[PDB]
């Protein structure tokens, strides 16, 4: 650990529920290493503890456990993002690459779950007899649940349909009737995935004849922001241990360093587990194979 | 009302039941002895008449509800500005022959004086005798609850109420629902709690669906036309 | 056991773990595959077990050693299930004393 702090230039490093001490010398059956660039806007929500954006959307650090936290930097100067979206219903219905700009990383802000049966689409017939606030319609693949609209009689107007999830999934009047549900990820997962839109959903007046495609700007719930500090990028690292005392991985540290020979100087060596003393030198030799 | 708790005796003292052929059809409030605020769109033709009208008071159930009411039923005054196809001025004024005699659990209440500086968001009561099923059957009971009055900005939203909300047209329930009037609810009293003091300022006019997300109550804005009540103290 | 090259119907399945347990000792040899023979040694002393090999008809190298503290008991052969190994389409036979 100490070559890894001197190699790679370590800004800032802690452990929680272990002291860093008791590190040098001991043996971790396994290690866990969970790394991520660090937003400038967003750092102070890094703390152990916070109802922030990062730990209740991208990222929680449990505390029931032993483990470390390192900030490191990085030179600027050959550093890429890829950016990606680990959400399995989001990409279906026509997800892409961001392509924002460069050296700038992108935090969810809001996380929403949902079941195997949830569509961006509206029922074709349902949706053809509404001539005040006509939602837009389309097919879905074989399997899943349409938008729930109804129309429901005014005073003079009898086309007046409403659907669900309205106005937008992040300030929505009524959550218990929209589909998709705010949820909060735990550790171990990522983002179920970011807000869908369905007024922007689909096309109108569709038979049948087209998936459900949402636009770029139906998507809610995240924010892009810069990365880059005095010329280099802050990334953070978290380390989680799975034994204490216990596994092959051990320090290296507390150990013998590997010293240099002496010639003509009676010398105390301890070579290959054989101990002894006695005077080194210098010779040529051939007979020395690869196992000798 | 929907989801609403059973009123006790002696809490609201202005519930007052217009039945028209001997059963009860609408409601009311009393501000005096000699009139009493209802809606107009009930009143109109052919039912505006000054008779086949009954006016109870002081019924705290319907069981009671026989031969034998108060005074008789006068001529009814309605808004000339109101209309039929567009909600607006929903506003009725009947007379009574006898005035009313205060009793124990009789009490009248008072008109609200135009400028109050109202709380956005005030919870507020509504008691009547409502449903609560599908359009529901009848009421023998009084049922009173509590909402809040949605902003005139955000009730008129482009999702729910697009251009449909007149300057004298306030909403009040939840947004979510679960809690609002149904059909039967005409004349609804709108009372809140100011001062020690429950003022009037809303009359159910219409509405959409009963406890249903999406469809907050519809109520009109009696501090407008209180000056054109007073022109009916000019009146008679 | 089943071949790499001309694979049989079935599969090699000889453990099932989903993460990889705590191992003692892993390493990775080379030798000669244009050998006819190989030759291994495998014995136990004070615990300690000791490994050798080799390719030719020459005597064994040093492998590894690795203590373990128990005195272990048994050892097994996997057979080998390939579509090449019959004699039908080559004539070929394993061999392991
Ligand atoms: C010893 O060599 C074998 C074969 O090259 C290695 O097994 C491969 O390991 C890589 C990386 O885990 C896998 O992608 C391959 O599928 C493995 N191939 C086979 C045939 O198993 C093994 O990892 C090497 N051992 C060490 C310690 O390096
Ligand atoms: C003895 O001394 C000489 C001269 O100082 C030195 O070159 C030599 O290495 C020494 N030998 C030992 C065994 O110390």
């Amino acid at each position: 650990l100490s070559t890894l702090l001197r190699l790679v230039h370590t800004d800032s490093f802690s452990c929680n529920n272990f002291d860093e001490s008791k590190i040098y010398g001991s043996c971790f059956k396994s290690i866990v290493l969970d790394k991520f660039a660090i937003p400038n806007s967003r750092r102070s929500d890094l703390q152990l503890g916070s109802s922030g954006f990062l730990q209740s959307s991208n990222y929680k650090i449990d505390t029931t456990s032993s483990s470390c936290q390192l900030y490191y930097s990085l030179p600027a100067i050959n550093v890429t993002i890829n950016n990606y979206n680990p959400s399995s219903w989001n990409r279906r219905y026509g997800f892409n690459n961001f392509n924002l700009s460069s050296h700038s990383v992108v935090y969810s802000r809001y996380c929403f779950s949902v079941n195997n049966t949830f569509c961006p689409c509206a029922k074709p017939s349902f949706a053809s007899s509404c001539k005040s606030h006509k939602p837009p319609s389309a097919s879905c693949p074989i399997g899943t649940n349409y938008r729930s609209c109804e129309s429901t009689t005014v005073l003079d107007h009898t086309d007046w349909c409403r659907c669900s999830c309205l106005p937008d999934p992040i300030t929505a009047y009524d959550p218990r009737s929209c589909s998709q549900k705010k949820s909060l990820v735990g550790v171990g997962e990522h983002c179920a995935g970011f807000g869908v839109d369905e007024e922007k959903c689909g096309v109108l007046d569709g038979s049948y004849n087209v998936s459900c495609l949402c636009s770029t700007d139906a998507f809610l719930g995240w924010s892009y922001d810069t990365c880059v500090s005095n010329n280099r990028c802050n990334i953070f690292s978290n380390f989680i241990l799975n034994g204490i005392n216990s596994g092959t991985t051990c320090s290296n540290d507390l150990l013998q360093p590997n010293t240099e020979v002496f010639t003509d100087v009676c010398v105390d060596y301890d070579l290959y587990g054989i101990t002894g003393q006695g005077i080194f030198k210098e010779v040529s030799a051939v007979y020395y194979n690869s196992w000798q | 009302i929907v989801g609403g708790e059973s009123a006790l005796p002696g809490a609201w003292p202005w519930q007052v039941s217009l039945h028209v052929q001997n059963v009860h059809v609408c409601g009311g409030s009393i501000i005096t002895p000699e009139w009493i605020v209802t809606a107009a769109h009930c009143v109109e033709k052919p039912l505006n008449n000054p008779w086949h009208w009954t006016a109870f008071a002081g019924i705290l159930r319907q069981s009671f509800m026989f031969y034998g009411a108060g005074y008789q039923v006068e001529k009814v005054i309605s808004h000339p500005n109101y209309d039929s196809k567009t909600k607006n001025n929903d506003i009725a004024l009947m007379k009574l022959q006898k005035p009313l005699t205060f009793n124990d659990l009789v009490k009248p209440v008072c008109l609200p004086n135009p400028g109050m500086m109202l709380q956005p968001e005030q919870l507020c009561w509504i008691s009547g005798w409502g449903a609560t099923e599908e359009k529901g059957k009848t009421s023998e009971v009084l049922n009173a609850a509590k909402v809040l009055l949605i902003e005139t900005q955000r009730c008129n939203s482009r999702y729910v109420y697009d251009n449909l909300i007149t300057p004298a047209m306030i909403c009040a329930g939840f947004l979510q629902g679960n809690v609002d009037s149904c059909q039967g609810d005409s004349g609804g009293p709108l009372v809140t709690s100011k001062n020690n003091i429950w003022w009037l300022i809303g009359d159910t006019s219409w509405g959409s669906g009963c406890a249903k997300a999406y469809r907050p109550g519809v109520y009109g804005n009696v501090m407008v036309f209180t000056d054109w009540i007073y022109r009916q103290m000019r009146a008679d | 056991t089943i071949c790499k090259s001309k694979g049989s119907s079935r599969n090699e399945s000889w453990h099932f773990d989903k993460s990889e347990p705590l191992c003692l000792f892993k390493k990775n040899f080379t030798y000669n595959v244009s050998t006819d023979w190989l030759y291994f040694h495998f014995y136990q002393e004070r615990g300690t077990f000791y490994a050798y090999y080799a390719d030719s008809g020459m005597p064994t190298t040093f492998l590894f050693s690795l203590y373990l503290g128990t005195l272990l008991s048994h050892y097994y052969v996997l057979p080998l299930t390939c579509n090449a190994i019959s004699s039908n389409t080559d004539n070929e036979t394993l061999q392991y004393w």
